[PDB]
């Protein structure tokens, strides 16, 4: 009962905001991902 | 390349040689898994993880006793599994049958044979002779069971314990025959708390299993 | 007309060779030897069969001094492969644990090296003698006339492996019969005997007549015309049992049957 | 009799609170994002030497050293660029299930069915690798261990509990309880403040290291959870289970975001890992191959099919220039 | 970790003598070994090297055909067989421990040494006889005839310090790596064929001769030596 009550007191945001943040993070570091011949160490 | 890379290559070659040397000794020991419930007498069949070693005819064996949904996955390379059931407690035989069914049909044990030990035969014989408890009180189908004409009872045994023993063995075997399609075989055995020949049975069964694998490998079966 | 058996032999050898690489999940020590046998049979079909048909069509010559050597070499290699398989089956059946410990690629490589080294020994002097003595290879017309090779190499090529194979078969049958006295464990030990008997009798039937006729054509002289007439038809039976060995050793495991069904 | 009704009412309140925030989905905002396309990867190195199934693998912080563990009872350190071996460490028990590499490069840890976590010292004046301490106290088998620094380690076991250890003294400082089944996988946040644990009860929990109290509990899976990964930004989970399903969870929306599944997949999932940018999601399967997923679209970008048995290990380097896999065929492969 | 050498003495030209070294406190079988010779007015010279597994053996161009080096792992002992000794062989001999793998330190420990009395190469150049000089900054430079930078990114330059009455001690390996046990007052840098050594603050224990060594190709070469006088 106590754990459920404690979990109930969470300040939540919209799913759209968190998804937009995820998209922004993915776009921001796109140029730094080598997986997405003179430079390959293998 | 630099001299240090050559020295590193020499070190790597020595490490590879030492790894290769150790593998030869590991392959000469056969590994067995021991499973069973309490009161079955697991610790006396050959007398985190408990281990024991024994040797028969210059062949070394290594048996492991853990303590089942998760740690069973790492025992899929063992030669055989040993299962011990107490045959002198009618109240708990259905639990043993359910456990045997749950072990036989496990998806990670589909290629491992099972050696089945039915222990404590003397207590079963004493209870059957006493007549203070009947199998029919728990297994209604036993009243219609008859001893097969091909039975080979031990000389001097009363023809009332053979019926019960063969009924129990049939009840255990019938689960094994319903599935498997020949990929693994069950080897029932009758034992007791005082028997010592148990070591030879494991050796014979393992030799038979290896013979079956060799026959399958050469496109003979 | 008779050319069909060459196509079947080549197809069977190709199927056996392919069913090992692409399929994978096959132990090297026992399946790499079948690839060598298939390659030997394919070389038989490619270098021996088409040239004898030319002689049949022409009833004359044109070749001989190297074609004879190649034929002898490849037939001896195939026979040695069969004998090695029989010996390895016996060893793997009588002593399962030691064989399981022994199995490695250093046994397959050694066996292939030994069989191919022994195979080439009998074919070296065939062009050496032929190129220095026309009469030894041409009579009256391409046939090995010299008894000094017919009565010597034939025993090493055929007669000793036959004794080894029959002794191995008898011992294996006895061992399998003895083991069953101790259920699926019993039923599986009879199909092995059936397969072993089938293979041994097929080999004996396909290979026996030719060498007996060849020995009688030398040591019993007997009408030579009848003997050569019999040789003209017996030698083709030995060629026929080069696309059958790759099959009878293969289409008994369900894996090979499924691979052949899906590939072909 | 009275507490069950209160618990049910609280659960209903939490469910109603979660539903109120579902104003959008990933499948709708990503309609303006171009697909990653087809991704081709080929084997660059092959590592040989193991004689048994490989169960654990972990990358170092320099992107060159690699540690792997197998059932042969030995621990091997690899040099990825030259394939040379650096160390070989015998184990006291052959039933090893996890391994780890310290961020400073001085220590390596391992454990398994012996219920003991052992820490090894790689830098000694004598030149040999020696055992520094054995951590005892668990009652079930050990499934995963992760370093926080040279003196703290977090372990998960099959007795439904988690622990935080003090390597200097060998004493347990915090115990994490609340699970009902065996705990399988752990994932540590980049900020070294929170960690996530999955279990066989088809649930996931977020834990606070500094206080030892559970903050949030997530549900949705139908079977045991085998692997958990952590998004680089610290606000998302990546989990896999035996029902052939992958799921994405958010720590701020407190609900699921996207489901990764396909009709042709009927096998379990053994490992989950992320790329540097988080665009690619890698997963291991029992179908003897590894699939590459688009984290923002739940699509399939490619497949790695160079193994002949179950894939049990998967990892990505800190610089993102290599991916390593491990299987039960005793081989390691480096992909690029 | 301890290395003790034995043998030595006075010999006549044309004679022979055998030296030995006893190792303890470490896994002797995992380390490679070197012999280094130092003359009263010549500096350090390399003699021979034996691998850990007795695989490869190298000799200096002035000792081939006369010196023989051997290893005894079960007894943790080394041997050096010398024949047809000359007057130029009178010098101090040192034993050095070496191990080679990624990130290792191949010249970390030196022995004590024994005395023996009788009766294409890369040039490493130093030019200063004495640097007069607590609390001040001192810079010592070295120069090589050929570039020490390899295609793999590693540059093989080593620095050693020899206090009066003491064996050489390793300070910096691969030009930027500080050896264990050394205070952070030492630093080094360079590129190509020019290198420098920097000491931020001098103490009473920073007096001695500093040597430069390259490890690109055999034979190994040493510098003349720079003496710091406080
Ligand atoms: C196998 C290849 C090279 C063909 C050679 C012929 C075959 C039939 C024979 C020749 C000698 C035989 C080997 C002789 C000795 C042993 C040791 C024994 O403990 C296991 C079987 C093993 C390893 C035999 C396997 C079969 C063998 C290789
Ligand atoms: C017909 N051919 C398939 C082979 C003949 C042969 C093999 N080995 C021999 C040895 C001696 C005399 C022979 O005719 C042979």
């Amino acid at each position: 009962v106590e754990q459920l009550k404690m979990e109930a007191n969470i300040d939540r945001i919209k799913v759209s905001k968190a998804a937009a943040d995820l998209m922004a993070y993915c776009e921001a570091h796109a140029k730094e991902d080598p997986l997405l011949a003179s430079e390959n160490p293998f | 390349v630099s001299a240090e890379d050559k020295a590193a290559a020499e070190r790597s070659k020595m490490i590879d040689k030492n790894l290769r040397e150790d593998g030869e000794k590991a392959r000469r020991t056969l590994r067995l898994l021991l499973l069973g419930a309490d009161n079955s007498g697991k610790s006396t069949i050959v007398k985190g993880i408990f281990e024991t070693k024994f040797q028969v005819d210059k062949v070394n064996f290594h048996m492991f006793d853990v303590g089942r949904r998760k740690w069973i996955q790492c025992f899929n390379d063992v030669t055989a599994i040993i299962f011990v059931v107490d045959s002198s407690d009618y109240n708990r035989l259905q639990e043993a049958l359910n456990d045997f069914k749950s072990i036989w049909n496990n998806r990670w044990l589909r290629t491992i044979s099972v050696i089945l030990f039915l222990n404590k035969q003397d207590l079963l014989a004493e209870k059957v002779l006493a007549g203070k408890s009947k199998i029919e009180d728990y297994f209604p189908e036993f009243a219609r069971y008859t001893t097969p004409e091909d039975a080979t009872p031990e000389p001097g045994e009363d023809p009332r314990v053979t019926r019960a023993k063969y009924f129990i063995r049939k009840e255990f075997v019938d689960i094994s025959t319903a599935s498997g399609d020949g990929r693994h075989i069950c080897y029932p055995h009758f034992t007791c708390a005082v028997d010592t020949e148990n070591a030879r049975r494991i050796f014979n069964d393992c030799k038979d299993i290896i013979l079956q694998m060799n026959l399958r490998e050469y496109n003979l079966v | 007309s008779i050319v069909i058996i060459i196509i079947m032999t080549i197809g069977g050898n190709i199927l056996v060779i392919m069913a090992v690489s692409m399929e994978k999940k096959l132990h090297n020590a026992t399946n790499y030897f079948l690839m060598s046998l298939a390659i030997a049979d394919m070389l038989v079909g490619l270098l021996v069969m088409p040239l004898s048909l030319l002689a049949i069509l022409y009833d004359y010559v044109w070749l001989c001094p190297v074609w004879i050597s190649l034929d002898v070499l490849f037939s001896t290699a195939s026979i040695m492969h069969l004998c090695a398989i029989s010996l390895d089956r016996y060893v793997a059946i009588r002593n399962p644990i030691e064989h399981s410990r022994f199995n490695s690629r250093t046994k397959a490589i050694m066996k292939i090296a030994i069989v191919w080294a022994i195979s080439i020994g009998v074919s070296v002097p065939i062009p050496v003698i032929g190129l220095r003595d026309e009469e030894k290879v041409f009579v009256n017309t391409c046939v090995l006339n010299d008894p000094n090779f017919v009565l010597i190499g034939s025993f090493v090529a055929f007669f000793i492996p036959l004794t080894i194979m029959v002794i191995t078969y008898c011992l294996t049958i006895y061992v399998l019969r003895r083991q069953a006295l101790m259920m699926q464990a019993i039923n599986n030990e009879r199909k092995a005997s059936k397969v072993l008997g089938i293979v041994f009798f097929v080999f004996l039937i396909m290979w026996c007549p030719f060498f007996i006729t060849n020995i009688l054509s030398v040591l019993c002289e007997c009408n030579q015309k009848l003997m050569e007439k019999l040789l003209n038809v017996f030698v083709w039976i030995g060629y026929v049992c080069s696309g059958i060995n790759p099959l009878v050793y293969t289409l008994f495991n369900k894996i090979y049957r499924r691979a052949f069904s899906n590939y072909l | 009799d009275q507490l069950r009704q209160e618990a049910e009412q609280l659960k209903n309140q939490i469910r109603d609170a979660r539903k109120a925030c579902a104003d959008a989905t990933l499948s709708q905002i990503t309609n303006n994002i171009d697909p990653v396309g087809r991704i081709q990867m080929r084997t660059r190195r092959t590592l040989r030497g193991h004689l048994a199934k490989i169960y654990a693998m972990h990358w170092g912080t320099d992107s060159r050293l690699l540690v792997s563990a197998s059932q042969d009872g030995k621990l091997i350190i690899w040099d990825s660029y030259t394939t040379n071996k650096v160390h070989a460490i015998p184990l006291r028990s052959s039933w090893v299930m996890t391994c780890a590499y310290a961020p400073s490069g001085n220590y390596v840890a391992c454990g398994g069915l012996d219920n003991i976590c052992s820490i090894y010292n790689l830098k000694t004046r004598e030149g040999n690798v020696r055992v520094s301490r054995e951590l005892a106290g668990h009652t079930g088998y050990l499934s995963c261990c992760r370093f926080l620094d040279d003196n703290q380690i977090v372990t998960s076991s099959g007795d439904t509990t988690c622990a935080l250890w003090d390597i200097e003294t060998g004493q347990q400082t915090t115990t994490f309880t609340g699970h009902t089944g065996d705990v399988m996988s752990l994932s540590l946040a980049p900020d070294t403040r929170l960690f996530v644990s999955g279990a066989c009860d088809a649930s996931a929990k977020l834990w606070d290291v500094r206080e030892g109290m559970c903050r949030q509990t997530f549900t949705g899976h139908e079977s045991d959870i085998n692997a958990i990964c952590f998004f680089p930004n610290g606000n998302a989970f990546a989990t896999g289970s035996d029902d052939a399903t992958c799921r994405l969870f958010d720590l701020r929306a407190d609900q699921e975001l996207m489901t990764y599944s396909h009709d042709n997949i009927i096998c379990g999932i053994t490992s989950v890992s992320f790329s540097k940018s988080g665009r690619l999601l890698l997963a291991g399967y029992d179908d003897f191959n590894c699939n590459v997923w688009d984290a923002l679209k739940a699509d399939r970008a490619g497949v790695l099919a160079g193994h002949d048995n179950r894939v049990s290990c998967l990892g990505v380097t800190d610089d993102g220039m290599a991916v390593a896999t491990g299987s039960w065929d005793s081989f390691l492969k480096i992909w690029n | 970790v301890q290395l003790v050498e034995s043998g030595g003495g006075l010999v006549q030209p044309g004679g022979s003598r055998k030296l030995s070294c006893s190792a303890s406190g470490f896994a002797f079988s995992s380390f490679g070994m070197h012999w280094v010779r130092q003359a009263p007015e010549k500096g350090l010279e390399w003699v021979a090297y034996i691998s850990s597994g007795s695989g490869t053996i190298y000799y200096a161009d002035t000792v081939k055909g006369r010196f023989t080096i051997s290893r005894d792992d079960p007894k943790n002992t080394l041997f050096l067989q010398m024949t047809s000794l000359r007057s130029e062989d009178t010098a101090m001999y040192y034993c050095v421990r070496s191990i080679y793998y990624y990130g290792s330190s191949p010249f970390d420990f030196w022995g004590q040494g024994t005395t023996l009395t009788v009766s294409s190469d890369i040039v490493m150049t130093q030019a200063t006889s004495s640097v007069p000089v607590p609390g001040e900054s001192v810079s010592i430079s070295c120069r090589s005839s050929k570039s020490l930078l390899h295609s793999n990114g590693n540059t093989y330059l080593y620095w050693f310090l020899q206090r009066p009455g003491q064996s050489p001690q390793l300070l910096i390996y691969r030009m930027s790596n500080l050896a264990s046990g050394v205070p952070d007052r030492f630093s080094g840098s360079g590129s190509g064929t020019a290198f420098t050594l920097t000491i931020s603050r001098l103490e009473a224990e920073d007096v001695g001769v500093y040597y430069c060594m390259q490890h690109l190709e055999y034979p190994l070469t040493f510098g003349a030596g720079t003496k710091l006088e406080l």
